[PDB]
Order: C-alpha cells, then structure tokens, then sequence
C-alpha cells in the first residue's frame, strides 16, 4: 500500500532520527528496525541491548511473521540453581551478576530479520549506532533515575559502575568499547558475537564472574521464526507474540472475554470503577491460566488450542462477576475439572 | 524492556520489543566489549508458586531447563484490516505489558479515542496475585471517587513505583499515518514524507 510516507514511534529521539533517516533514503521497515535496534543498544542501555533478547512481529508484503530472539538458559542451568540450603530463593541471584544471564539473542535476531527482508547493506545500518557510541548521546533525566535504581540493586556486586558511572543527566555519554564491538558486528555479523572476538570477551567475563555461559551456548544459539498469534474481532486482525510470550494467549482471552461481556460494558465509562473492576475480573482468569500452563512450547505440550477455543473463552467469560470481586481462592486454571 | 514501531511507505510494519529484563540487566558489563548482560533468568519460575520480580508465579511449564526460553509478557503487536496495517504498537512493563496493550486497544476500538488520548489515558493493572491488588502509576494515579469505590468493593490500590508502560504506536488511516509516543516516557515519533 503506497502510504503518504513512513513513520517511526521510538522510545527516544535517537532511535526516531535513525529510523527516519533510513526510511527517507529508501530502506524498508526492517532496514530501519535494524538500525534503530542497534542505536537504542547505545542510547537506551537500560533496555535496548545487544546482551539481551526480544521478539519482532512483522507485516511484510501483506504477510505476518514473528521472530523469537528470546534468550535461552545456559546448558549448565538447573531447576534449583537459585535455591539455597533451605530450598528458598537466594535474594537477587537471578537478578544481579553473571548467573542471572540467559544466552543473548538480539544480534542473531536482527541478523535473521535483515537476511530475510532487508534491502540495505548490513554494515551501513550499524553506522548510526557506531557513531552514537563513539561521539555520544545526551543522558535523559528518567534514564538517570533508572540508573540510580539499578545502582541500589547492584550494591557493588558487579562492574556496572566502572562503565556507567559517568552517565549523568543532561551530559553526553560515550562508549568507545561498545563502538568497537558494533564495528566488529558491522563487519562480521553474528559471527563476531557468537563465534569471534566478542564471544571470547563474553566467555572471559563469565570465567571472571562465575557465570555459566560457554562457547557451546553461543554457537548453539538460534533465533526462531514462529507463526504469530492471530486474534480476530470486529473485522480486525491482531497479530501478536505467541509462546514463549504469554501475551498472545492473554490478549486472545482478554479480547474474547470482553467481547463476550459486551452487554456489561455498554454505557460504562473508561476508567470508571465499574470499568476497572470488569477488567480486573477478566485479568484474574487470564493470570490463573498463565501461571499454570504456559512456557517454552518445545519443552512441554502447552494446550494453546484449548486455552483459545471460542467455547472456552465463552465459559471463562461466564465467570466474570460484573458487580463484585470474585473470590481469589476460587479462581482456578480454566482447564482444571 | 523497550519497544519501537515502524511503518514504511509500502505498508510494511515492524513492531519490536526487546529487553535486558530489569533496567540495566544483571549489572555485568562484558569487559573490553562494553555491553550489559541481561538478567532474563528471573523470568523462569525459580520455585513453584514463588513470585518473581514482577509478582508472577509458575510451576513446571516455566521451570528452568537448559536451552529453554523463559516465559515472557512482551507482546509486540500489529493490527490489520483488509490486508493492510492499521495499528502498530507495543510497550515495556513486565507483567503489565499485555494488559496495557489491551487497554490501549479498548481505547482505540471501543471508546474511539484519538490515538494520542488512547495512549495518554490512565492505565491500571491487576494480576490475580497479589490478591485483589490493583496497581497504578504516579503519572495517572487512582484517586477520588473511582479509587474510593474500588476500595469499597474490596480492592487494595498500590502505586507500583514505575510508570505503567511506554506505548509507542503508529496508526494508519487510508494513506495517512500518525504516531503516538507515551507521555510516560521520552519517546519521539516522526512521519517521514
Ligand atoms: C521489560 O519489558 C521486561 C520484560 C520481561 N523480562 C518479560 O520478558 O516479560
């Protein structure tokens, strides 16, 4: 569809500027997404990343796609690795330090998306991010506040302060080591991150910090294309994340149940008490199912069809109490007889 | 987590949500390379029935296993109508992500709000456990008659201490495009024409 231009909604001004520059010169949405994701790995390091993972939903040439570049547990991970001699969760062991990390997927994900749909040269799409790493970006006030929260959590148990200590609100923050890493990725793609110099540095940090990630974990990492979750209502088609996201199943249930209960929503104003109560009653059932059934779909037989069947959605919608809070103890996973 | 949304002039769309999990992840920087490592392992169930950092629980399906992906709430989304993109959206917010997307969809499709109002509107969250607890943010806290009635029904209202998402959205109406960046964050949107 020839639209009146392209568009970007980005979480900061730098991702927006880069995406727009890519589109303006004739890159496609995937080219722009690659450049933007690497840019935010520099400018929005609280969340944009090359050391994490994520999901991409795409609509290309009228066809829906989904790319899963979620991290995987290291091969040396074990069910009780975060429990102590009492069998209790060790405070912050799954949140702070090297044993908290899954195998990163982002570089592989962006590569796979670009290989399949990109129009512009990979190395050129990294140049904006390299520039922001070399010559800097302006730290935001909210970003600094998140930094302070993280410093409180890390409490001197990691090397965070040695690299992000100079992040100060309103001031330009440069990242020369990351710039060199992005240059290697520009030249070698995932080969640098999973098999090359960056891999070696990651492994060395694991050795230094007692982590679990090994060269085997990195060379075995694969992003996965999956069929997106499809939800139809009122003539619209929503494509969203399937498992290992819980959001697709949740949205299928939230939308389906709300539609089933249209008579109870009729005339109810947005964010009135009744409206919020109704959403909460729906959310009770969604989270009951999420906790009991959902996980990586290749590691158990997850009953996706049963949990999204229209007859099941109708049954769960029947549980919603429009006038009072349902007893929490009586909210059960919906397939339990 | 953060999210971005892109549409090109050919009607192709990308909705991308990605993350380190908590802000700045595990706090471990790869010496010599300069990037942070995630703390995504906390999204597994560490012990059946024990809540993680977002208050969510699990058992066997989301237990730790080598090579396994940990359950997520990230929900990058694209709405279409008649084979053409109509809305691209997503957000951070851990276990609030899909409830925030649901609220924005309700605001656009049921209340027929302009995109900017649909994104700026107050959002709240409930998730079964903690019991009867509704979370709100300081951007649009629950107050006044709505808060009082909810408390009268028996709800506990809690300021969660972080904004309730950061929606980044693009809407398409025929050939025309509009962007919305959540006022909870520092996002920017541009139509490129
Ligand atoms: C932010 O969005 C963190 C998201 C969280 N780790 C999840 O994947 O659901």
């Amino acid at each position: 569809v020839t639209l009146d231009g392209g568009a970007v909604a980005a979480p900061d001004q730098y991702g927006a500027k880069v995406a727009a520059e890519i589109l303006k010169k004739g890159g496609n949405a995937v080219d722009a997404a690659v450049a933007t994701a690497f840019t935010l790995a520099v400018t929005y390091p609280e969340a944009g990343n090359i050391g994490g993972g994520g999901f991409m939903t795409l609509y290309v040439d009228g066809k829906p796609y989904f790319l899963d570049y979620r991290e995987i547990a290291p091969k040396a991970a074990t069910k009780t690795m975060y429990l102590n001699e009492k069998g209790e969760v060790i405070e912050n062991l799954s949140l702070v330090g090297a044993k908290a990390a899954g195998v990163p997927g982002t570089v592989m994900g962006l590569w796979e998306a670009h290989q399949r749909f990109g129009k512009l040269k990979w190395s050129e799409l990294l140049t904006p991010a390299i520039g922001y790493a070399q010559t800097g970006f302006k730290v935001a006030d909210q970003q600094y506040q998140y930094r302070q929260d993280a410093i409180a959590l890390f409490n001197g148990k990691t090397n965070f302060g040695d690299y992000f200590g100079t992040m100060k609100p309103g001031e330009v923050f440069k990242q020369p080591e990351l710039a060199k890493t992005l240059e290697r990725i520009a030249d070698k793609g995932p080969d640098d991150f999973y098999k090359g110099e960056t891999a070696k540095l990651l492994i060395a940090q694991m050795k230094q910090d007692g982590g679990l990630i090994t060269s085997d974990d990195l060379v075995d990492y694969q992003a996965k294309w999956r069929e997106p979750m499809r939800i139809d209502w009122q003539g619209n088609t929503l494509y969203t994340a399937p498992l290992p996201s819980s959001g697709g199943i949740a949205l299928a249930q939230l939308i389906g149940i709300k539609e089933q209960r249209a008579a109870d929503f009729k005339g109810v104003e947005l964010n009135s008490a009744k409206y919020i109560h109704l959403l909460s009653e729906i959310e009770k059932r969604v989270f009951a199912d999420r906790a009991d059934y959902l996980g990586d779909p290749q590691f158990s037989k997850v009953p996706v069809a049963q949990l999204t069947d229209p007859k099941y959605i109708a049954k769960r919608a029947g549980e919603v109490n429009p006038d009072a809070i349902s007893a929490t103890e009586k909210v059960r996973p919906g397939l339990e007889p | 987590t953060t999210h971005f949304s892109i549409v090109d002039k050919d009607g192709n769309a990308v909705s991308n949500t990605y993350t380190l999990n908590w802000d700045f992840g595990s706090g471990v920087v790869v010496k010599g390379a300069g990037f942070l490592l995630n703390d995504e392992m906390d999204d597994f169930s560490s012990k059946p029935g024990v809540a993680n950092a977002f208050g969510v629980v699990g058992s066997d399906a989301n237990a730790i296993e080598p090579g396994k992906r940990m359950l997520s709430s990230m929900s990058p989304s694209i709405v279409t109508r008649d084979g053409h993109v109509s809305l691209v959206l997503g957000t951070p917010g851990g276990s609030r992500i899909f409830t925030s997307i649901f609220q924005v969809l309700n605001n656009v499709y049921d209340f027929h709000l302009p995109l900017e109002k649909a994104v700026a509107a107050q959002r709240v969250h409930h998730q079964l456990l903690p019991k009867d607890t509704i979370y709100y943010d300081a951007y649009a806290p629950l107050t006044g008659k709505v808060a009082d009635e909810l408390k009268a029904m028996g709800y506990t209202l809690e300021d969660q201490g972080w904004n309730m998402g950061d929606i980044q959205a693009i809407r398409v109406n025929g050939k025309a495009l509009e962007t919305a960046s959540d006022p909870r964050g520092r996002g920017v949107g541009m139509v490129v024409k």
